[PDB]
């Protein structure tokens, strides 16, 4: 009538009061759950195959004595990584979050990118220049 | 529609409070290094405000300030209340000045005169030049323009001083805010020092006028004062208007040194404390004239008698002179901050007796206004 | 005070009403007296035969990365890291 | 920014007085109290007693000054256990947050005059730890500094040099003098 | 959306109440010795009335295990003051009195910024 | 290659990277902000094929630097002097709502073109409190055909245009128009065989297009179907019609449409609705989808008391054209012209530094992300509304951003469905501005504000005097 104690509770478990979170960023911020932006002047993309999560800015401002950026905000460079959206859901839920996934994109459409419509008789699709 | 005065935005406010956002005020605390000054100023750098400290002491005696504001909120000026061009100096970028500055007793280098109204109106006059919006002045509650001592006759120069403070420096700044205390009961203050000091006391028999029965007190914690300073150094709307800092709940003086004796356990056997009338006893007054002629810095407990004729004056306050509730100001009692406050010098816990099982001190009863008509009759 | 005036060569002078000049009431605001600006002005620009030239700006590997700068236009030619000149003509 | 002088501008000037206050003082009381604080920061000048704080990697070097290379004791300086007899406090090495008030305690227990010298870079601004869930940022949050020691940790030398700066803060301060205007 | 998982100390509601209570007698019977022991401001009431809006600060908590941890903490924090590890600012921290509380009205936020 | 500007200025390693979402065209490009402590340095291309192809026009990727200059950074209000003297926010909204209060109930709200959606519905519910429905678009529109969603929308599927066929631009020119769609159609012209037609003016779209006229009674005639490129039109399968929405306000326009209309009726393929609109504002369909009326001049007919003003920096309306005993609030970012003259002017923080929704040209919704801390004393400008509101004395229920992000989602759940786009269904002489890259440089407050934008127009100036000169 036991193995080893096992318990029957529901799959998701609300884990806000224990994480030691402060509740005014648990009811105060959201969470942005998305793919990092593909760097635009660049050609390698895998630093884009992971789902990302983090925090909307809150505030910053210039101290007054040597004009740094000074920030009194904790969860403003706090960054995590998943491998796909739902596991981050799950997180996201199990810690007490609000959060609004990003949806990152359909599969790319096969582009037929053919050599020989460079050279054509007909079709405009012909080179200017090579 | 309020005008604005700097259109810098990082001369504006800007941050999300705290000891990093600058609060859009810069300020001088005239007197910093005082029983007040560290209660103001410690709520200034809490907000994140800009300061100046003057002072006139080795700055070995302000270097404790420092730890009050973040990098560069806190610079240390020094000058003299002699020298009208380091005030100048001190005010010309400044938003704010508030003007802590005075003593209790007399000097050899000030008069109750020179330091406590002639000095006051020439930093009004120099702020008033310099263009500082904002300008706050303390006066004791009891300010009357006419005083008549009431135990010892030279006695009553405070407070004409004080009145004579008051006008002046409302004469030449045409909207300072005065703000009015008395009796500010706090940690490493005149009114709990004093009461609690040796020399005050007898041999096991406090003084008190009329047996410390003629007489209505109404402290007010310092702290309660100092944010009420704030408060009414951020809002503008309150310039030009006197207000009466006054504690909850009135008292009566033999109340409060019982309740005192009570909580410092001073009262279970053999300690014995006694009330005698201060004028029965004709010695009292000589340990303060004694006390006041032998030591040069400050006299030992603050007994000089400036001090003895204030316990002995009443506390009358008035309506329309707006109040700490005006300034949104919520008053912590007696009750629940004097205790912690003595309890270094709880004392007396004898051998002969027993202890810890006495009650907590019960504490006073506050005085209604027809009981004290019943009381002065 | 003259130190509390000078505009840094970067071009900064606090405005005559900003709170933050308070900062110097009591202490000096440096500011440099060489500014890189009017000394590689002051040095006169080199020349050269070549169509292409090479600038280290110092010596050996004291100096910055060997560079080389084409001189065929016919302006001068700014060395990317020292600012040394070079004129072809 | 100011320079020293050059050999010549040396030439004509005068010895340097040896009280900082001058010798210019104009009557009787003015003069004597001149040579009462002489005096008195001549005795805190001479002797002065560190409490051996020393938390951390900077402590080695608080050793290193009290070791027989640049003797310590040669000024007049003396590692006192007890604050109670210690007249200043070299904080040394990282302030965490369980360490915060026993700093705090420690320094209000040591009677004053006390000066208090931040050496290393994480006593100074909280150092290579600053943005640390459980480190001080700096120790001006928590005690008055007086002299900041800068180095990872400071060479012994730049230590006592700090400690002779301080000799000179000690020297220079002015309280019977400038009583007599208060 | 069931899950057959492990416990860690109690297994049903009630249990975990039975544990959640008996930290609740530590804690009441504590609040005196702390009065005494550590010199702070606290009076016994104040420190009474604290520890029942601190339990009233989470409620609504479900789940057996997360009130278990829960007391986990409790039992904890309990010895922690019990014994006296902790120092003066330690025991204070409850009541976060070096702030103000901030805005919480639009206006007052809106004229006080984000 | 590197950008002029962002020249020297920071490194990649050190920046920091915001999803966003262009602004200043209708093409609603997404966009990563490219920010290092509370500056926005550059702007990049977000890939998002749908619809921004990964490219990215000229005027958003050189006008960031518009956010930086001719800011407000104070409210202000207009003295008996005039001269708007800097104010708190206490004094500013409290003269504002008494104004609003003694007025006499008599008020209008007319939307810039920066204003995002939440600032057109915090700003319709406050007056349908005050009850005033006097709220319009700078941007008019057509009068009575408002109201079915495929009115005023690309409902081509701006990624279908580069599958367009035969392409008909009744004075509508994409090149300054919306540069995005326009690279998508000649993407169409290289690898589709892309029928392009004019009935407009002069115009070059870097292409071959065959010019049938300017007058608008070619477009009649084509619609019945009596020329050589309407029989090309019959005879694609992808035939598409753009139709530009300055057309469309120009006049006696809704005749224009309704006949276009008529005749995309014939020439709609399954899976196909041929009727296009470029859009040109980003918040013109966002007004639409709230329910405001189209014409400044609408506004003005109203004769109100006070008028409001979302960042409404054109020159459609002027305190000469407006009631003289008009009181004017302005709730903009830049201190443009427009912005000078309204008797209250209240700070707003630019669409970098703001969350907020734009809907675009097609029709997604998409929301912008703040990057930067606004200066001085800005706020949002759904914050200034709210706080206007409770001022005066009509609390909006909205609190929070989802509180009235769920106000919109009362008033369109196709509208809060982001990165996603409801179908519309059914749909329902000629002399255009933007015809040369001058004109286009220089088109809203922010480009004006931009110093590149400025030099930019210098250069191409100069470049042609040297034509005239250099000969
Ligand atoms: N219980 C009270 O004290 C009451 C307070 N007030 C008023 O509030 C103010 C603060 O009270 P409190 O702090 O207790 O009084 P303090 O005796 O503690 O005065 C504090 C400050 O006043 C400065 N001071 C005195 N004389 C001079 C002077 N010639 N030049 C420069 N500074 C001088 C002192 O400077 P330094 O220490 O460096 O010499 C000190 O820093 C006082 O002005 C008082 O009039 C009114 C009602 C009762
Ligand atoms: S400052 Fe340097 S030497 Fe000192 S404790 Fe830190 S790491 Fe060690
Ligand atoms: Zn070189």
């Amino acid at each position: 009538n036991k193995l080893s104690g096992k318990i029957t509770v529901p799959t998701a478990v609300n884990l806000s009061p224990i994480s030691g979170v402060p509740e005014e960023h648990i009811r105060e911020r959201r969470v942005r759950i998305h793919i990092p932006p593909k760097n635009a002047m660049q050609s390698g993309t895998d630093n884009v195959n992971t789902w990302q999560i983090e925090f909307d800015n809150r505030e910053r401002w210039e101290n007054p004595l040597m004009g740094w950026a000074s920030s009194g905000d904790p969860l403003s460079n706090m960054n995590v990584q998943f491998g796909s959206p739902e596991e981050a859901i799950t997180f996201c839920e199990r810690n007490g979050w609000r959060w609004y996934v990003d949806g990152a994109a359909k599969p790319k459409k096969e582009r037929v990118k053919n050599y020989g419509i460079n050279f054509a008789w007909n079709k405009r699709t012909r080179v200017s220049t090579k | 529609p309020r005008p604005l005065k700097t259109t810098n935005p990082a001369a504006m406010k800007r941050g999300t409070g705290g000891r990093s956002s600058f609060n859009g005020i810069v300020a001088t605390v005239f007197g910093a290094t005082g029983f007040v000054g560290r209660y103001v100023c410690n709520k200034l750098g809490k907000s994140g405000t800009q300061m100046i400290l003057p002072y006139r002491g080795d700055d070995s005696d302000v270097i404790r300030l420092k730890v009050t504001g973040d990098l560069g909120q806190v610079l240390f000026h020094f000058y003299n209340l002699e020298d009208p061009a380091s005030i100048r100096d001190a005010v010309k970028h400044s938003n704010v000045v508030i003007n802590l500055v005075g003593r209790d007793f007399e000097t050899k280098n000030f008069k109750f005169k020179d330091v406590h109204v002639n000095g006051a109106e020439r930093i009004a006059r120099i702020a008033r030049e310099a263009g500082v919006e904002r300008f706050i002045h303390l006066s004791s509650l009891n300010v009357e323009a006419n005083p008549k001592d009431l135990y010892v006759k030279g006695g009553s120069e405070w407070l004409k001083s004080k009145y004579e403070g008051e006008l002046r420096v409302r004469d030449a700044f045409p909207n300072a805010t005065i703000i009015r205390p008395a009796d500010i009961y706090g940690s490493e203050d005149r009114f709990l020092r004093y009461y609690a000091h040796i020399w005050r006391r007898q041999f096991r028999s406090m003084p008190l006028w009329h047996k410390g029965e003629k007489t209505v007190k109404q402290p007010v914690y310092v702290s309660d004062v100092a944010q009420a300073i704030i408060n009414a150094a951020k809002d503008p709307d309150s310039a030009g208007r006197i207000y009466q800092a006054v504690g909850p709940k009135r008292y009566q003086l033999s109340e409060l040194v019982d309740w005192f004796h009570r909580l410092m356990r001073k009262d279970q056997k053999r300690w014995g404390y006694m009330r005698y009338d201060m004028r029965w006893d004709p010695t009292f007054l000589l340990k303060a004239k004694l006390n006041s002629f032998i030591c040069p810095g400050t006299p030992i407990g603050g007994l000089h008698p400036a001090r003895i004729e204030r316990e002995a004056v009443t506390d009358k306050v008035l309506t329309g002179v707006p109040t700490l509730e005006d300034l949104g100001v919520t008053l912590t009692t007696m009750e629940q901050q004097v205790p912690w406050e003595l309890r270094p010098y709880r004392a007396a816990l004898y051998y002969d007796a027993e202890l810890g099982e006495f009650e907590t001190p019960s504490p006073p009863k506050c005085i209604e206004a027809r009981d004290e008509l019943r009381l002065f009759a | 005070r003259g130190d509390i005036e000078k505009v840094t060569h970067t071009g900064q002078v606090f405005d005559k009403e900003d709170y933050r000049n308070a900062r110097f009431v009591n202490a000096k605001r440096y500011v440099n007296e060489n500014w890189g600006i009017k000394l590689i002005e002051e040095v006169p620009p080199k020349e050269c035969t070549e169509r292409v030239v090479f600038c280290d700006g110092g010596d050996g590997p004291l100096g910055h990365p060997k560079v080389y700068i084409n001189l065929d236009k016919p302006g001068n030619h700014i060395c990317g890291y020292c600012g040394l000149r070079f004129v072809k003509k | 920014q100011q320079t020293l002088p050059v050999a010549e501008v040396a030439q004509n000037l005068p010895k340097k007085g040896y009280s900082p206050f001058g010798t210019k003082q104009s009557s009787v009381a003015e003069w004597s109290l001149a040579r009462l604080d002489d005096l008195l920061n001549w005795g805190r000048k001479g002797s002065i007693w560190p409490l051996t704080f020393g938390l951390a990697c900077c402590a080695v070097e608080m050793m290193h000054i009290a070791a027989p290379r640049y003797d310590m004791d040669r000024y007049g300086v003396v590692f006192r256990a007890s604050p109670r007899q210690a007249d200043v406090i070299i904080v040394a090495g990282t302030l965490t947050n369980k360490m915060a008030p026993a700093l705090r305690k420690v320094y209000d227990q040591m009677p004053e005059p006390r000066w208090v010298i931040s050496m290393g870079s994480c006593a100074n601004g909280g150092g290579y730890y600053h943005y640390s869930y459980s480190v001080v940022r700096g120790c001006d949050r928590i005690i008055p500094v007086d002299i900041y020691v800068p180095g990872c940790p400071p060479t012994a030398e730049a230590l006592m040099y700090g400690v002779l700066q301080l000799q000179k803060k000690v020297k220079r301060m002015k309280t019977l003098q400038m009583w007599y205007r208060k | 959306a069931v899950q057959q998982v492990r416990p860690i100390l109690s297994v049903d509601r009630e249990e975990a109440r039975k544990r959640a209570l008996n930290l609740y007698k530590a804690w009441y019977r504590q609040i005196p010795y702390i009065v005494m022991d550590y010199d702070i401001p606290m009076t016994v009431e104040q420190c009474r009335d604290k520890l029942r809006e601190e339990f009233v600060k989470h409620r609504n908590v479900t789940d057996i295990r997360v009130i278990d941890m829960l007391v986990i903490k409790g039992q904890m924090e309990l010895k922690e003051s019990v014994e006296i590890w902790k120092q003066k600012g330690h025991i204070m921290r409850y009541w976060k009195e070096s702030q103000d509380p901030k805005p919480t009205d639009f206006l007052s936020k809106f004229i006080q910024g984000v | 290659l590197t950008n002029k500007p962002y020249s020297f200025v920071a490194r990649p390693w050190e920046i920091r990277k915001v999803s966003s979402i262009d602004v200043l065209d209708a093409v609603g490009s997404n966009i990563v902000v490219s920010t290092r402590t509370n500056e926005v340095l550059r702007i990049l291309p977000r890939e998002n094929e749908d619809v921004n192809e990964e490219w990215l026009a000229d005027k958003s990727r050189f006008a960031c630097d518009g956010l930086k200059r001719q800011r407000l950074v104070a409210p202000m209000v207009r003295m008996p002097n005039g001269e708007l003297q800097a104010v708190e926010w206490e004094g500013a909204l409290i003269a504002v709502a008494k104004a609003i209060k003694a007025a006499g109930g008599q008020i209008a709200g007319i939307s810039g073109q920066l204003a995002d959606l939440e600032a057109q519905v915090a700003l319709k519910d406050l007056l349908n409190r005050l009850g005033s429905e006097v709220v319009a678009t700078e941007q008019g529109f057509i009068a009575g055909g408002t109201d079915n969603r495929a009115n005023y929308l690309l409902n081509s599927t701006i990624a279908g245009l580069e599958e367009a066929d035969a392409v008909l631009l009744v004075g509508t020119n994409p090149r300054y128009e919306a540069p995005l769609v326009n690279t998508r159609l000649r993407k169409a012209y290289v690898h589709n065989e892309l029928q392009i037609a004019s009935i407009g003016p002069k115009i070059d779209l870097s292409y071959d297009h065959e010019n049938l006229g300017a007058d608008a009674a070619l477009v009649k005639d084509v619609c019945s179907g009596a020329h050589a490129f309407s029989k090309v039109l019959e005879g694609a399968k992808k035939p598409a019609i753009i139709i530009g929405a300055d057309l469309l306000e120009r006049a006696d326009g809704a005749a224009i449409h309704a006949t276009v209309a008529e005749y995309c009726k014939k020439l709609k393929k399954p899976n196909w609705n041929p009727f296009n609109v470029l859009q040109t504002n980003a918040a013109q369909v966002g007004a639409l989808d709230v329910g405001y009326k189209a014409g400044a001049q609408t506004a003005v007919k109203a004769q109100p008391k006070v008028l409001f003003l979302l960042n409404a920096d054109a020159g459609k309306v002027t305190r000469e054209q407006l009631p003289k005993d008009c009181f004017v609030v302005y709730i903009g970012s830049h201190g443009d012209n427009g912005a000078s003259i309204a008797d209250a002017v209240l700070p707003g923080a630019a669409y970098t530094e703001k969350q907020g929704i734009y809907v675009n040209t097609e029709g997604r919704p998409q929301q912008t992300l703040p990057g930067v801390s606004p200066p001085g004393m800005a706020r949002e400008d759904w914050k200034i509304l709210r706080a206007l509101s409770e001022v005066v004395g009509k609390p909006l229920p909205y609190d929070n951003l989802d509180e009235l992000r769920n106000r919109l989602e009362d008033v369109a759940p196709h509208l809060t469905r982001l990165g996603q786009l409801e179908p519309a269904g059914d749909a329902g002489a000629i002399d255009i501005k933007l015809k040369e890259l001058r004109d286009y440089f220089m088109t809203d407050a922010i480009s004006r504000a931009s110093p590149t934008m400025a030099k930019c127009i210098s250069a191409v100036n100069k470049q042609q005097r040297e034509n005239e000169a250099k000969q």
